[PDB]
């Protein structure tokens, strides 16, 4: 009995293996990668960091580090700055919808690592309110924990797309 | 500074006095402080008796095994005859009760021949 | 050796060893294999259909599946063969016991 | 509470936030802690995802290859314990599709399973053999809620990315695993952020810029397709449910 | 509206006439139908949400339903929504009592009878089991007490106006001789009028089936209730008193019956306590300024006797222990076989502090905190130091004890801490 409900089952996932797997496969199509942007910037390297979808909304936000390529012929300008442009596809074919508006870094928030920023999304405004109602050890002006820990960047970029916003936060990561 | 007490409220338990996991009725099982099945209201209403065995019960425990034909008068505890002890003031107000329950039953035992 | 106590006790394992065994056979065995070889059948009839259906020319081979539906049809005969041996055995084992008591 | 990590429950006011004992859960409103998820090292986390569907569960993914599934409302006790074969994981998403498959005339498929009487199992206790009835060992966690009146069947489908090598796995119902060889293997990109856009469709979002779509439509539409995956599932856990007693 | 804007061009279209009356009949019989299924779908936001705006509606609507499946339909859905938004843990279980008991009120106003609040009862009551806290703040709102006692030992912040609310729907109460003869006999008697009940119109019933026996609800109450017959009854908890005593007397186990004898004991107790004051007064002549009241031990459930800590024998003043004592001498002579033990970590003082600069502080403090402030008190106007240890000696009050006490002055401003020593503040430098 042992082995006969083993020579079933070995071969059972042969048949899994073989067979189903094949079938399975083909009904699966894997999109080429393709580049989207280059329409929009072909003269400049792009950097991708986050990117998330509005929920009941057909648009997706991202936020991408341009960066335009120097030629061979423009030495060492001072141009080579990492523009946090944030702009909107449809999510079916990825189409440009708003001109991308760069948003002004503040000189007090250059020291921050801007590639590790993710997306929060579910009313993060909650926690603000919530956090100056709770008598912890959690201040917020910068929401800081106490005067000897590390300090996060809570970026509620308002980023107004057919009159919604979304929230980021900015994490610390000194270089 | 001075201190002047306006008003006090003071809180004041009261207990039974025994002239001495045993502080209960051997009738009703219930505590001394507390109240007997039949009655509702510690205190007054659910008094204490002592009697000449040193056996306590409340008032109406007692008073109703006495009552009963099988009792024979004698103490629940001890088989005694159940007289209350004289000269405790916990006793004066119930002497004339017991005597008279006492005395009935003796006359009773007397007309049934036993 | 065996004694009283010992001979209730094997009397106690055998019949549990024998009647409880029938019953996990009977009750377990016997509705999974018929429903392996539903599921199997139904597995086959999927395959062939988009052999045709689709006509991709890449096919893949069937005699997997087909070793597994005589593997599972010969499971049901075998389990049913040792039911009624076990049946057999419960008489025997009984009339041990009452000449050995 | 101050972090900058912190995912927030679509469904409901939770969210999950991360503390040196483990994963750790609170009130939106009373902040008041709800479910501790005992984790070891940080780093071996790859990522964690909520059920999007449902939001009852809460998904954890392991760099090694290891899944861990917990149930927030059940004070976070494990539920399911997943594993998947020599897979190096960067990051995973979890999602459920829930199927609807509504009566046409055109479809003579009748079923008999539900005809045919359940199974049953036995456990025997210290005291004596005991007669249970029969749940599939992954069955717990997607059987039909008491909570849930839309009980349709819900299709279970974790999908596992490969660092490194931008190998993508697919994952079905627990048991079953598919493997799919991305041509683009030329550039070691890390993934960004995975983006769900509907049931069986997702957009891969690289550093590079260059987007992956995976599309399980084909697969959702066809009929038949769908039970062909129901069925090998099922045929390894009974012959499985077979050996367990016959040992 | 519908016939005005669309019912001429419907009957053009139709040919019909344009009073077709069992046309118009079925076209309303179809307009309640779609009324009710819209608001069958829709009954959870009117119960929970709506309500008691929607009130009107839910009256509307008990004239549309009539069959069983009608109902069920209806709780099936109520309870499926319900518990898909209420029953998490995630919601505070402040505001799902608070929705609950207001989905109790809709129903009992669209259900008399009161069927589906059991069934719902029955469905929801293990959940309301899974919460731990729910019976004390259910028992507190019961009571109405005030938000300082819930905040002394609940750790969880509890929302005000909730609170006011719920305490709101728990108070709101909208839930000739002989020719009469042969006129009523025939009125009453030829006018032809066309798992137990447990679906009684009382909330307050429904919220006591929570608990599986209603002995931890009723010792609870004694509990509350023992407690504030000490910090003192207010009216408000004699109606929940009365309340309690009306359903369980109703019902009829033991165990019950021990929790319902004493609470009138209690108010026997303090009802005896004025009395007998007032005979004590007129027979010996004691100070009027002392008000004492004698408690039945065994039922206030005072742990007098927990035979383990030194630590309650504080002294109190030379004065007032000397008037206490009168008291319980003379208890022994009013009352025969009875002695009279004075609880001193209970009691309340009004004190009148009296300072240098003109300043009057009058406070109601307990009999340890009276004592502490009275050795500060100088008859001879001199400034008095007083050290820890030397409090702690003439007190007979563990340190640590002390310290709360001390701090307990500090903060009301009376003394001040220099160096180890405690003084009196005879001058404040700040309007007061």
């Amino acid at each position: 009995y042992r082995d006969l409900i083993n020579s079933m089952s070995d071969m059972e996932k042969d048949i899994a293996q073989s067979n189903v797997n094949s079938h399975i496969q083909q009904h699966i199509l894997v999109d080429l990668k393709t580049d989207v942007f280059a329409q929009k910037y072909p003269s400049s390297q792009i950097n991708l960091l986050d990117a998330i979808k509005l929920p009941k909304h057909n648009y997706i936000v991202y936020l991408i580090q341009v960066t335009k390529h120097n030629s061979a012929q423009e030495p060492f300008s001072e141009e080579n700055k990492k523009k946090l442009y944030i702009g909107t596809l449809k999510d079916e074919n990825l189409g440009i919808i708003s001109k991308e508006s760069s948003v002004k870094i503040p000189a007090l928030f250059k020291s921050y690592r801007l590639s590790s920023t993710r997306f929060v999304p579910n009313r993060v405004h909650s926690l603000l309110r919530d956090i100056g109602l709770s008598d912890s050890n959690y201040h917020s002006s910068y929401i800081r924990e106490n005067r000897e820990n590390d300090d996060f960047i809570a970026c509620t970029a308002k980023v107004s797309v057919d009159g919604r916003s979304a929230s980021l936060v900015f994490p610390k990561e000194k270089q | 500074m001075k201190v002047k007490i306006n008003e006090v409220h003071s809180v004041f338990a009261w207990s039974w006095h025994i002239p001495s996991d045993e502080d209960v009725c051997g009738i009703c099982r219930a505590s001394y402080n507390g109240t007997c099945p039949s009655c509702k209201f510690p205190g007054d209403q659910c008094p204490l008796v002592i009697g000449l065995c040193h056996h306590n019960f409340h008032d109406h425990c007692i008073y109703r095994w006495l009552d009963t034909p099988t009792s024979k008068g004698l103490c629940p505890m001890c088989r005694q005859t159940f007289q209350l002890q004289k000269g405790l003031a916990i006793n004066d107000a119930h002497v004339q009760k017991f005597v008279e329950i006492v005395s009935r039953r003796r006359e009773e035992m007397i007309e049934e021949g036993v | 050796s065996v004694g009283e106590k010992n001979f209730k006790r094997w009397k106690y394992l055998g019949c549990e060893a024998y009647q409880k065994t029938v019953q996990i056979l009977t009750l377990i065995f016997v509705p999974a294999c018929e429903r392996i070889i539903i599921y199997v059948e139904k597995l086959r009839a999927i395959l062939q259909a988009f052999s045709i259906q689709n006509k991709l020319s890449y096919t893949s081979d069937l005699t997997a599946v087909e070793v597994l539906l005589k593997s599972s049809q010969k499971l049901l005969t075998m389990t049913l063969n040792s039911i009624i041996g076990l049946g057999r055995d419960e008489t025997l084992f009984e009339k041990f016991f009452i000449w050995f008591n | 509470i101050n972090d900058y990590f912190i995912d927030y429950n679509p469904l409901f006011p939770i969210f999950a936030t991360r503390i040196a004992k483990g994963l750790a859960i609170y009130r939106v409103s009373d902040h008041a802690r709800l479910a501790v998820i005992p984790i070891r090292n940080i780093n071996l986390v790859a990522n964690y995802d909520w059920d999007t569907t449902t939001g009852k569960f809460l998904s954890i993914f392991f760099k090694d290859g290891t899944i861990r599934i917990h149930d927030i409302f059940k004070d976070g006790r494990l539920v399911s314990f997943l594993r998947i074969p020599s897979t190096k994981i960067s990051k995973g998403i979890w999602d459920r599709i829930p199927l609807r498959y509504e009566p046409n005339n055109r479809d003579f498929a009748c079923n008999i399973i539900d005809d045919l009487p359940k199974l049953i199992r036995f456990v025997k206790d210290s005291k004596r053999i005991n007669i249970v009835p029969y749940t599939q060992p992954n069955s717990l966690w997607r059987g039909p809620d008491e909570d849930d009146l839309d009980s349709n069947e819900k299709l279970d489908v974790h999908v596992v990315f490969n660092e490194g090598n931008d190998k993508i796995t697919v994952f079905f119902n627990g048991d079953y695993a598919v493997f799919l060889s991305v041509d683009n293997i030329e550039n070691e990109n890390s993934l960004k952020s995975i983006i769900k856009v509907q049931d069986g469709f997702y957009q891969c979002f690289y550093e590079d810029g260059t987007v992956q779509t995976l599309n399980l439509g084909p697969l959702l539409q066809s009929k038949s397709s769908v039970n062909l995956l129901n069925y090998i599932m099922v045929i390894k856990e009974l012959i499985g449910y077979m050996l367990t007693h016959l040992e | 509206k519908f016939i005005n804007q669309y019912w001429s061009q419907f009957s053009k279209l139709v040919g019909c006439p344009e009073d077709d009356h069992e046309l118009t009949t079925t076209v309303f019989n179809c307009f309640e139908s779609n009324f009710l299924r819209i608001r069958t779908n829709e009954i959870f936001d009117i119960c929970v949400l709506a309500y008691p705006d929607s009130k009107v509606t839910l009256l509307e609507l008990r004239k549309i339903m009539k069959d069983f499946k009608d109902y069920t339909n209806i709780v099936t859905t109520f309870l499926s929504d319900f518990k898909k938004y209420i029953l998490n843990p995630s919601v505070t279980t402040v505001d799902a009592l608070l929705r609950y008991v207001k989905t109790i009120k809709a129903f009992l106003v669209l259900d008399p009878t009161g069927r589906c609040l059991h069934s719902i009862t029955t469905f929801v009551k293990p959940y309301f089991q899974e919460r731990k806290h729910l019976v004390n703040v259910l028992l507190y709102a019961m009571l109405d007490l005030p938000e300082e006692e819930l905040k002394e030992k609940i750790n969880f912040n509890v929302d005000m106006k909730a609170l006011l609310s719920l305490v709101d729907t728990l108070h709101d109460s909208d839930i000739i001789r002989h020719a009469m003869l042969y006129e009523h006999i025939l009125n009453y008697y030829i006018a032809w009028v066309p798992k137990s009940s447990y679906i009684k119109t009382n909330l307050f019933e429904v919220l006591l089936d929570l608990f599986e026996s209603r002995e931890f609800f009723i010792s609870e109450f004694r509990n509350l209730l023992t407690d504030r017959l000490f910090t003192l009854l207010d009216e408000k908890w004699t109606r929940c008193l009365k309340l309690i005593r009306e359903k369980i007397v109703k019902f009829t186990a033991d165990a019950d019956q021990s929790n319902l004898n004493s609470i009138d004991v209690m108010l026997w107790d303090i009802k005896c306590s004025e009395e007998l004051c007032r005979k004590m007064h007129e027979v010996a002549g004691l100070d009027p300024i002392i008000f004492p009241k004698f408690i039945s031990l065994l039922y206030w459930k005072y742990n007098c006797d927990t035979q383990g800590s030194n630590d309650l024998a504080f002294h109190l003043p030379i004065d007032l222990e000397r008037e206490l004592q009168k008291y319980s001498d003379i208890y022994s002579q009013l009352k025969p076989g009875r002695k009279l033990q004075l609880c001193k970590d209970k009691g309340k003082v009004e004190i009148q502090l009296a300072f240098k600069d003109g300043r009057k502080l009058v406070l109601d403090v307990s009999l340890e905190q009276c004592s502490v402030i009275n050795q500060f008190d100088s008859p001879n106007d001199e400034p008095i130091c007083l050290s820890l240890e030397q409090l702690s000696e003439s007190l007979n009050i563990a340190p640590p004890r002390l310290t709360h006490l001390l701090d307990f002055w500090i903060q009301k401003g009376v003394l001040l801490k220099e160096n180890g020593t405690y003084s009196v503040i005879e001058h404040s430098e700040m309007d007061f």
